[PDB]
């Protein structure tokens, strides 16, 4: 019963701040840590970084000084925080479930994309 | 960082044909290497993890083999459901980083 | 005796524990590392007859055997005495019949209290192997 689903905006104005959400079921929020990865439209699989089942993070040294990655156990959710948004953080955000170093579990991606 | 170095960039081949795909490591990530399969459409699919090891379900005409920094995941018969990108990922220490995915494709 | 971590996967990985059951040579490692705190001689008790044993304190209830603990099932048919050895083989083969799924190692509560969703490759980063 492992599902992830993916929720955020579509549209995002540059500078702003892009704030997806993933909320998982079927399984542990202390036993499994989530992984965020992303993938330009029509471009290759790019990692944005982790969070680990005992709440540590760890992101990709490219994007670090501006991605912040958020757990809640209350309903279930994995929050990720892209700060001042320019055009190339166009989309399709995925949330992974990490099972011992294999991403086992995809949510379905959600395209968010920045105009202007 | 350990970078992914993969290729070919995309190939084209009939079905039956065994393809080769690679994923060279810039640096020793100790086996820890996996590889997924993504069609138009939907996310990544686990195929492979610790090198050689296959999830469920996924068919035999897959393989892994490599050790060190040279990789390497094999169709053995290419078949029409085979068609679809495919990556690979290190998940030695972090950040991990993946190839850049080969596009496997039916010749003609 | 009180091994290495390095010195101890490797005698894991000499044993079949690398990926036994999809599970990462580091699970291995962390278990032992707080259930015994690589002590081959580790033995402590509990709130019943029981008396865990051995590097992976493997239980004498359902496991081991030390014909002083009520309702002894014995299921790896071996007595704890065979498991407070220097040789981590006999533990290990009990070990493997514990996890029986490929979620059979929640049964090790260190495991599951300080190592699921860690980083528990750590352990075995810096080994050679």
């Amino acid at each position: 019963q492992v599902q992830l689903q993916e929720s955020g905006p579509g549209l995002v104005r540059p500078s702003q701040t892009l704030s997806l959400t993933c909320t998982v079921s079927g399984f542990s929020l202390t036993g499994y840590g989530v992984n965020w990865v992303r993938q330009p439209p029509g471009r290759g699989l790019e990692w944005i970084g982790m969070i680990w089942g005992d709440g540590n993070t760890d992101y990709n040294s490219a994007l670090k000084s501006r991605v912040t990655m958020l757990k809640d156990t209350s309903k279930n959710q994995f929050s990720l925080r892209l700060s001042s948004v320019t055009a190339a953080d166009t989309a399709v955000y995925y949330c992974a479930r990490e099972r011992d170093y294999r991403l086992d579990y995809w949510g379905q991606g959600s395209l968010v994309t920045v105009s202007s | 960082d350990i970078q992914m170095t993969q290729s070919p960039s995309s190939l084209s081949a009939s079905v039956g044909d065994r393809v080769t795909i690679t994923c060279r490591a810039s640096g020793n990530i100790h086996n820890y290497l996996a590889w997924y399969q993504q069609k138009p459409g939907k996310a990544p699919k686990l195929l492979i993890y610790y090198t050689t090891t296959l999830a469920d379900g996924v068919p035999s005409r897959f393989s892994g083999s490599g050790s060190g920094t040279d990789y390497t995941f094999t169709i053995s018969s290419l078949q029409p459901e085979d068609i679809a990108t495919y990556y690979c990922q290190h998940f030695w220490s972090t950040p991990r980083t993946f190839g850049q995915g080969t596009k496997v494709e039916i010749k003609r | 005796k009180v091994f290495g971590r390095c010195e101890l996967a490797a005698a894991m990985k000499r044993h079949g524990l690398d990926n036994y059951r999809g599970y990462s040579l580091g699970n291995w490692v962390c278990a032992a590392k707080f259930e015994s705190n690589f002590n081959t001689q580790a033995t402590n008790r509990n709130t019943d007859g029981s008396t865990d044993y051995g590097i992976l304190q493997i239980n004498s209830r359902w496991w081991c055997n030390d014909g002083r603990t009520p309702g002894s099932r014995n299921l790896c048919n071996i007595p704890c005495s065979a498991l407070l050895s220097s040789d981590i083989t006999a533990s290990v083969n009990c070990a493997k019949k514990i996890v029986s799924d490929g979620n059979g190692m929640n049964a090790w509560v260190a495991w599951r209290n300080r190592c699921k969703g860690t980083d528990v490759q750590a352990w075995i980063r810096g080994c050679r192997l």
